[PDB]
DNA sequence: GATACGAATCTTTTTTTCCGTATAGCCGTAGC
DNA sequence: GCTACGGCTATACGG
DNA sequence: GATTCGTATC
């Protein structure tokens, strides 16, 4: 009368469908931080939902925290709502609390139900808080998990000015790059359970339920059974549940796992190089665009379509192909975001790279678009101008526009400044830096 | 750039209470204020630089002790200070006083980022307590004090009002007339209106118009003058107004206005000037 | 200092480049109450802001050349707090709203219509001020919807002198209210003289005249860029322009034509990523992309190993490809697909 | 006036036996009604096809006479916020009601995929800890609009669009129940025009009883019109230009229809138009689109859907 | 204080026997009226046709003098938002009904402006409270619309206005002003109409106040066309004869000359020689796309501005170079 | 010993409504 | 018995 | 989805 996850759930180590190596790196780093002086003070783990990303570190405190504590986890709960706390200080509160577990009571504290931290405010004090637990100058300190699940939000709100955080639920968005970046943080990143775990530990659910599965006949079909399910899914809560949905039923529903999403750099490659399952490439689209719209519908991804189209043969397919793909996505540029222009600049491009798809070729690595860069080093750049605008107007007495600063005065005036003056405090070099 | 001074709130209550009535509205207009220490004079300046700037002139005669010297002209130097310590200082001192005591402040200027040495003593009862202070300021340079000066009124044919003492009669009816304007939430404007005596409180909006009058006595010392104020200009006057005696109303046509406050210490008098655009 | 702005003519009589366009002025500033809303277009470098100078000389007398320089505060819909300084003087005002960037109408709105709603009545003559908006083809159509009746209905109290270049993407009703004042570039011949008189005047040492001439056909009838390469020129060259001096030029126009050689030379995929780098970082430099796009045209329309079609081909798709990028957002897409269609038609 | 409910509420299932189509997925469900171990699952599917009456009917035979203080159904014209889940569905998942064994309470959090963010990242606490006890019934038209870690503790149940068999079966039910007079063209009309859609087969046909009273394919089709996806099909899948302009003027602009729903229409039946080449999909995508685009500033003739329609035989007999 | 009304405001159907074109329809709300069973309903068409003056006409009907307390009528001039939906609709729907022992009636006009997230809340309010209220939705583009918001509401279609409903209104307007309309002006009001009642009403109006006396004189095709300033039938076909039967140097003349014999507008000649041109026999096939795909282009360039006599001479040119093709 | 498999890498700064906090107004109670 | 002030609370604002 | 490196296993 319970879940086939909650009655199965490993109760050693060895039950953990987790890889060998990403069991021993995490053991490597949890035993790191248990010591009196760790390096590391908070370990991040990173990663779809169900990779064991908290069955590992709620077997391994059983088998760490009874070692080193002087003679289980301390997970945050955000639904606590204390009377006299208002609800941005209940994180404040739990973290000047859980300092204190040290040995004689020695805990690991484990942060896998975040704070709510799609509301701007509370998302700034959970980034402080974490700093100065990073940054705190106490010599003795609990190690801390933090997990956060990878997961696609949802499009719900209806403007133009999402953040990162109203597209992509990963530890980018939650965490700054100052903490992401911070000596004293850990991060173990987590993949999707492999087809080969996840055909191991549901054969052990069926026989264990080997009498259930006899008496419906259900034990001539159901390797048939376990093998769709690890190649359909990584999961392994959602295998298990639907292995109990399929074993617990009478007929012959067809049997359904929970959808995974595409990434960026996946779906670049899906549009470049095609799918491998679809020979289709209308059905590819169609899916993609109805299962990926939150990416698809953005300006970066056809940047990147643009930053990663030479990479199909190394750069060695015809211009006449090149110039074919980037008319259209030019052409896409003015149709001013219509759902039409997406939908025919990820089309055109496709066809063209099947129309040249030929076996033998060794295709490239992709890269993220360097628009970003170009942005900063514009802002750079205008900064740079600004100061010359300051500076040539209270050493001196001239106006003059921008548009002129960056055609004649931003090379001609440096030259001028480092002969009349500095050959013969100011400006002297080429503003933004010269054009290399 | 040695600056010290003496104030004794006791033993002078008007230049004292001047004093208050000129920090209250440099902490009530916006942060920070602008102190220019002149070899007889000081002037305490709030330069939003269409907001209001206030020119107080406070004499040398008001405090104990008023050595100033400087390498600038006229023995000039200028301070930025943020007027909430200042102002949590002084309000420490009204306690002290009103406690009971009747201790001297001693200022100095102590360190171009500098701060003033604030120190004073308090008596609870036969015990000595010192407080001492440090609020930091910024030296404002020569080139850029000149860049500050006193904003410019000229009354070609224009009309300055005499406003009616808060000590008679018809103080406290003025007073309230100044006030009725401010109990209303949604009001952002203000037309003033200037008749030759009449002067009323205009206020015309899309769907409600205030029309408030003044029915008694006033004075024109020796034409149509009206102006568009904002709601808290007006509550600055009401202010400046509540704590002088001596208040002059001068209205431009569609220019600006001037709400001008002197204080008799006849002796060099010391003024409050409030230009408003 | 620069020898741009100290040679600057500061009345309309020190004005020496078209003696029609000054006798046009004249008669402008000879009766100063009706002056109409003007629009200044021509080529860059022909004076056009220095004419707005001295036609503001010749009707508010001097001290209009006294700039003082104050930052306005505005808060869009979403509070973002933006910026842009204001420089101001006696008798006029300056503005260049394309700077804020697409929310120009937020000051256009408020500055445009707090000065002319003062009526500037000093102590009677009410007057008014002329308020100068350089680049006004920079404008997202927005501020111009909010400009026309801006200047149409308080035009007793303020007069507009926009000052722009190749007055395209100025909107009709604008062009209507505005007299359109065209300021032709100087010929060779005039630009000589100015530089002859700055080189006098200087006392810099040359030999061989003629390379006032050369500056005077390098510049393209552009006045600040001549005297900057003659200023760059004397200071390389230590006050002496020998007959070899080099005639230096900005180093984007040669990255420019260095990207020409090689789309010119290498017609390939690599080549064409190759050209990406180089425009992201010509990009990067806030070049605008309208102005990269026409001196790469008119840079790969000198090459003289390109036939009458290639150069045909060329000139198509860059008005093709300019006309794109005019109704885009992302230039980088326009500036490839003209690159790699000039790469096809060449091979 | 009268009190007689619409036929879309008057016939609304109250048992699982009387809910058609789905036949696999109905089976299961009354297996759980009996089993009463009911999992967590997320219903999804294409509007009216039974969604919200499986759900309920389920909680109704699943929990007997405890359903009053057992269930616990939040809307989207709720107030769904985080903090209704950290308090109300909280304090129901901590209730202690006492069940039959294998029996648990329901929360119907009908209209999911329009919950926002931080509610369904606080659900997720809320199943993981209080799941011995209540159970959560997700039922929404897009799976996408949950969250993943949401949807890995549910089991999906996907309904699908109701064949022409089940919807007439249960229309037959009505026509009996209603002793209306009927035809089998009119029947079969009726259910041409509402696209595996119950709820706008019911609409129409008591449209049909109320107007007419006999329902026959005259009847029909001279209140409900033909579904204009289908006619735009036609229009796009055509052979010459003259019999395309025709279905385009005679079917769709003297009839009502706005010129941004045909290209809106347009779209879409291209985008799912089969026997095309993938060329000839992506021409008239961008054709469709370069028409859209004229429409949105301004510019709606019928003229430019005439040019959109001539660019798309133009992109057909060579390009 | 009615005659001081525009005529599309002073003759609104106050009944649903004055509600014309539209039969299929008001036959069907009136039989649901009798029997008693109002649906959900959604009123789709193009603008002008009749669709909120039948809901407001029907609604007075049901509900005699209680229309007041009984329909909440909510249109794009409200903020309505998913806040209005859940703290105004939810509550006058769940509320009893105010002595009329029936349902009550939510008016949502322009619902095509209404949010998605307003519009996926409202779903369960309709399904919910449907025993007690009903709800009308009227927009002219279903695009806007969530697919079951829109399976939720029966679907009726208001047609375009035909012309004998236009001139039967047309006879009745005349009737109340003391007008008089030629048998070929009415032709004339019809066909610029594009099944519109208030492009009938506000011609009629300027109709009138054109006549120097409005008692006596008649409204002639003269007065139809100078008031709305369309070119008149045979000024829509000299351009065109003269277009492709005459040289590239009589053809500008001709048209130059009729768009300034009375001042006509580029568009109004190029949509008109559109519609003469559609009934042509061309047989090419090429000649109708090279026509359509230029004229569309000329018309869309001028929605923009730019040169009025380049585009007169393109439109010349594209009409020119596309029978090229037929011969 | 061949090969399938698996991990790592390929990355970033107009509008509407909602969730939590700031703040002024009003009422209850101590004390002069 | 009356008033000032602290605590509670409803409401507009901000990201 | 592509390449490159590294295992584990049959
Ligand atoms: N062999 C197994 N290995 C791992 N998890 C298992 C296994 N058998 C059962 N489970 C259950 O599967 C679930 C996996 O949860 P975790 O991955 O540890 O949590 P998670 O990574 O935070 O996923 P999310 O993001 O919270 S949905 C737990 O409820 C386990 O009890
Ligand atoms: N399979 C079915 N058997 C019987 N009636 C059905 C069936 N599907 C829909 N209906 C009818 O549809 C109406 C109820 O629709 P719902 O089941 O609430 O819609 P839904 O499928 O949940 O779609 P959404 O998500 O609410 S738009 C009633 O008139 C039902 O009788
Ligand atoms: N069938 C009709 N019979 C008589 N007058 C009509 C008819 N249809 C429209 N009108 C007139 O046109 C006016 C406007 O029509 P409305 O019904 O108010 O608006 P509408 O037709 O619903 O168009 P939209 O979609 O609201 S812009 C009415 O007030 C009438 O005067
Ligand atoms: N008549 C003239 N005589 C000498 N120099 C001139 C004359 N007209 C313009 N200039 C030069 O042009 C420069 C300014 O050009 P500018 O006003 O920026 O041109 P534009 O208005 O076209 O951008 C000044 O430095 C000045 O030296
Ligand atoms: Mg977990
Ligand atoms: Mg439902
Ligand atoms: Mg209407």
């Amino acid at each position: 009368g319970e879940q086939w996850y909650e009655k199965f759930k490993p109760n050693c180590l060895e039950q953990v469908a987790i890889h060998k190596r990403k069991l021993k790196d995490v053991q490597e780093a949890l035993d790191a931080m248990f010591l009196p002086n760790a390096k590391h003070r908070i370990l991040l783990l990173s990663g779809p939902s169900g990779c064991s990303k908290s069955t590992v570190i709620k077997e391994l405190s059983k088998i760490l925290v009874p070692k080193y504590r002087q003679n289980k986890v301390t997970e945050f709960r955000g639904d606590c709502i204390v009377n006299d706390l208002p609800q941005m200080e209940s994180f404040s509160e739990f973290l000047k609390g859980a300092r204190y577990l040290v040995m004689s009571n020695l805990s690991l504290i484990l942060i896998e139900d975040l704070p709510n931290v799609f509301h701007i405010d509370t998302r700034r004090r959970f980034q402080q808080l974490i700093l100065q637990w990073l940054y705190s100058s106490e010599p003795l300190l609990p190690p801390l998990v933090i997990c956060i699940t990878e997961c696609e939000i949802p499009e719900n709100d209806n403007n133009y000015r999402k953040f990162g955080i109203d597209y992509t639920f990963s530890a980018e968005t939650i965490m700054n790059k100052e903490i992401l970046m911070h000596p004293r943080l850990k991060r173990i990143k987590f993949n999707p359970i492999n087809s080969t775990l996840l055909k191991k530990h549901l054969k052990f659910i069926c026989v264990q339920n080997m009498k259930m599965l006899k008496e419906k006949n259900k034990w001539n079909k159901r390797q048939e059974v376990i093998d769709y399910i690890a190649q359909e899914t990584g999961d392994i809560r959602s295998a298990i549940t639907t292995l109990q949905f399929w074993a617990t039923s009478s007929g012959s529903l067809p049997i359904s796992t929970r959808e995974s999403t595409i990434s960026y750099f996946h779906a670049i490659g899906k549009v470049i190089h095609g799918s491998h399952s679809t020979n289709n490439d209308n059905e590819m689209i169609n899916n993609l665009f109805e299962n990926s719209n939150n990416l698809l519908s953005k300006e970066d991804f056809k940047l990147g379509i643009l930053e990663n189209y030479n990479t199909f043969n190394k750069g060695e397919f015809s211009i006449s192909d090149a110039s074919s793909i980037v008319d259209c996505l030019s052409e896409c540029d003015n149709m001013n975001g219509l759902p039409e222009s997406n939908e025919y600049g990820l089309r055109e491009v496709r066809k063209t790279f099947r129309n040249i798809s030929k076996q033998g070729h060794n295709h490239g690595t992709v890269y993220f678009p360097r628009e970003w860069k170009v942005r900063k080093l514009q802002n750079s750049f205008k900064v740079q101008a600004e100061d010359w605008l300051n500076v040539s107007l209270y050493k001196y007495n001239a106006v003059h526009s921008f548009r002129n600063i960056t055609l004649e005065f931003g090379y001609y005036a440096p030259l001028i400044r480092k002969c009349q003056s500095y050959k013969k405090i100011d400006v002297v070099d080429r503003i933004g830096g010269p054009i290399e | 750039m040695k600056l010290k001074l003496i104030v004794n709130g006791c033993e002078a209550p008007d230049d004292y209470k001047l004093l208050r009535t000129t920090i209250n509205t440099v902490a009530s207009l916006r942060k920070t204020a602008i102190l220019r220490f002149n070899s007889e004079r000081l002037t305490i300046i709030s330069t939003p630089k269409d907001t209001g700037q206030l020119w107080c002139t406070i004499p040398h005669d008001v405090f104990r002790l008023y050595t100033v010297i400087s390498a600038r002209e006229l023995n000039t130097i200028t301070m930025e200070c943020n007027c909430d310590s200042l102002l949590s200082v002084f309000k420490r001192y009204d306690r002290v006083m009103n406690q009971g005591s009747s201790s001297n402040m001693t200022i100095k200027l102590q360190s171009p980022i500098c701060a003033l040495g604030i120190t004073f003593e308090e008596i609870v009862h036969n015990k000595v307590i010192m407080h001492s202070f440090k609020v930091p300021v910024k030296l404002l340079f020569r080139a850029q004090d000149t860049r500050i000066q006193e904003p410019m009124i000229n009354y070609i044919q224009l009309m300055m009002y005499k406003l009616p003492p808060i000590s008679g009669e018809f103080g406290s009816a003025f007073h309230g007339f100044i006030r009725r304007v401010e109990r209303y939430s949604n009001v952002n404007h203000i037309h003033l209106m200037g008749v030759k005596v009449e002067l009323k409180i205009i206020v015309n909006e899309l769907d409600w118009h205030l029309e408030i009058c003044w029915n008694g006595p006033l004075d024109s010392v020796i034409s149509t003058h009206e102006v568009i104020i904002r709601c808290k200009d007006w509550k600055v006057c009401s202010k400046l107004y509540a704590a002088f005696e001596e208040v002059v109303l001068a209205i431009s046509h569609d220019e600006s206005c001037v709400f001008h406050c002197s204080l008799d210490r006849g002796r060099e008098r010391g003024q409050i000037i409030y230009y408003i655009a | 200092s620069l020898w741009v702005d100290k040679y600057r003519p500061k009345s309309l009589n020190a004005l020496s480049h078209n003696e029609e366009l000054t006798n046009f002025l004249k008669s402008l500033s000879d009766q100063p109450r009706d002056l109409p809303h003007l629009l200044l277009y021509g080529p860059n470098g022909t004076g056009k802001k220095t004419r707005c100078m001295a036609l503001l000389e010749s009707i508010f007398g001097p001290g209009v050349y006294r700039l003082k320089i104050d930052v306005r505060q505005f808060v869009t819909a979403s509070n973002r707090k933006l910026e842009l300084n204001v420089v101001s003087s006696p008798y006029h005002l300056e503005i260049t709203p394309s700077d804020m960037g697409n929310n120009d109408r937020i000051v256009i709105q408020e500055l445009l219509k707090e000065v002319a709603q003062m009526e500037q009545v000093d102590f009677l003559a009410h007057r008014y001020k002329c308020v100068i908006i350089n680049e006004a083809n920079s404008l997202t159509k927005d501020a111009q919807a909010a400009l026309r009746r801006t200047m149409e209905k308080y035009s007793k109290n303020i007069r507009l002198i926009m000052v722009c270049d190749s007055m395209s993407p100025i909107i009709a009703p604008i062009k209507s209210r505005c007299l359109l004042i065209r300021c032709p570039a100087p010929s060779d011949s005039e630009i000589s003289t100015i530089l002859s008189d700055v080189v006098t005047n200087e006392r810099i040492q040359l030999e061989t005249k003629d390379i006032l001439k050369r500056i005077a056909q390098a510049s393209n009838g552009n006045l600040r860029v001549s005297l900057l390469m003659l200023e760059s020129m004397a200071l390389n060259n230590e006050l002496a322009l020998k007959s070899s001096s080099p005639i230096i030029k900005p180093d984007w126009i040669i990255v420019i034509h260095k990207l020409t050689r090689k789309i010119v030379k290498e017609r390939s995929v690599n080549s064409l990523i190759e050209c990406r780098a180089v425009l992201y970082d010509l990009l990067a430099h806030c070049i605008p992309a309208n102005i990269i796009l026409k001196e790469l045209t008119f840079s790969l329309l000198d090459v003289e190993t390109l036939n009458t079609t290639n150069k045909s081909s060329i000139i198509e798709y860059s008005s093709v490809f300019d006309e794109r990028l005019s109704l885009g957002n992302k230039a980088i897409f326009h500036l490839e697909g003209f690159i790699a269609k000039v790469m096809c038609c060449l091979d | 006036l009268s009190l007689q409910l619409p036929w879309v509420e008057k016939y609304r299932p109250q048992v699982l036996s009387d809910i058609v189509g789905n036949k696999e997925t109905i089976d299961r469900l009354q297996q759980i009604a009996k089993d009463g171990n009911m999992p967590h699952m997320i219903i999804s599917g294409m509007p009216g096809i039974g969604k919200t009456t499986s759900v309920h009917c389920l909680a109704h035979e699943l929990l007997g006479r405890s359903y009053a203080d057992g269930v616990l159904e939040l809307n989207a014209s709720d107030d769904r916020g985080i903090d209704v889940v950290r308090n109300q569905i909280k304090h129901f998942a901590q209730k202690k009601l006492h069940l039959p064994p294998g029996k648990h309470k329901i929360v119907i959090l009908d209209e999911a995929d329009s919950m926002t963010a931080g509610a369904q990242q606080a659900l997720r606490r809320t199943m993981e800890l209080y799941s011995n006890s209540t159970r959560f019934a997700f039922a929404c038209n897009q799976s996408n609009k949950i969250i993943e870690p949401l949807q890995s503790r549910c089991a999906i149940l996907r309904y699908s669009k109701l064949s022409d068999e089940d919807v007439l079966k249960r229309l037959l039910q009505i026509i009996k129940l209603e002793d209306v007079k009927y035809t089998n063209d009119g029947l079969e009309a009726i259910i041409f025009t509402a696209e595996g859609d119950m709820r706008q087969a019911i609409n129409n046909l008591q449209s049909t009883v109320a107007g007419h009273g006999l329902v026959n394919a005259d009847n029909v089709f001279k209140i409900v019109d033909s579904p204009h996806p289908l006619i735009v099909k036609k229009m796009l899948l055509a052979s010459n230009l003259e019999d395309s302009i025709q279905i385009l003027r005679t079917d769709l602009w003297k009839k009502g229809y706005s010129s941004i729903d045909i290209v809106t229409t347009s779209f879409r039946v291209t985008k799912n138009l089969a026997q095309v080449k993938e060329s000839v999909r992506l021409e008239m995508i961008k054709e469709i689109g370069l028409t859209h685009m004229r429409i949105l500033e301004g510019v709606g003739t019928y003229l430019q859907l005439a040019s959109m329609l001539a660019k798309i035989h133009k992109l057909n007999n060579k390009a | 204080s009615k005659e001081n009304l525009p005529w599309v405001e002073k003759y609104r159907p106050e009944t649903l026997d004055e509600v014309y074109g539209q039969n299929e329809v008001i036959t069907t709300v009136r039989k649901f009226v009798d029997e008693g069973k109002l649906p959900h309903l959604l009123f789709y068409g193009p603008p002008g046709t009749g669709k909120t003056s039948t809901i407001v006409a029907l609604a007075r009907e049901i509900y005699g003098k209680n229309y007041s307390n009984m329909v909440l009528e909510l249109n794009a001039s409200d903020d309505r938002g998913i806040d209005v939906v859940r703290n105004q609709i939810k509550d006058f729907a769940s509320t009893r009904q105010i002595f009329s022992k029936g349902f009550k009636l939510i008016i949502l006009d322009e619902a095509d402006a209404m949010t998605n997230a307003a519009q996926n809340a409202l779903r369960r309010v309709i399904e919910r409270y449907t025993k007690n209220t009903r709800f009308c939705v009227l927009a002219n583009y279903a695009h806007k619309l969530t697919p079951a918001l829109l399976s939720r509401c029966t679907r009726f279609r208001f047609q375009p206005l035909p012309q004998e409903a236009i001139e039967r209104r047309i006879a009745n307007v005349l009737v109340h002003e003391k007008l008089k309309l030629s048998p070929n002006a009415e032709k004339a009001l019809i066909e610029l109409s594009n099944g519109d009642m208030r492009r009938v009403l506000n011609v009629l109006q300027s109709c009138k106040a054109t006549l120097d006396n409005p008692d006596e004189d008649e409204i002639s095709d003269d007065v139809i066309y100078e008031c709305c300033g369309a070119p008149r039938p045979s000024d829509l076909k000299a351009v065109l004869k003269s277009i492709l039967e005459d040289d590239w140097g009589t053809a500008h003349y001709t048209l130059n000359k009729v768009r300034s014999a009375k001042g006509l507008a580029l568009i109004d000649l190029i949509e008109g020689i559109v519609k003469i041109l559609e009934d042509y026999e061309l047989q090419n096939e090429e000649t109708r796309v090279h026509l359509l795909t230029k004229l569309a282009d000329i018309e869309y360039s001028i929605s923009k501005g730019g040169n009025d006599q380049i585009q007169g001479s393109a439109v010349i040119g594209a009409i020119k170079a596309s029978f090229e093709n037929e011969t």
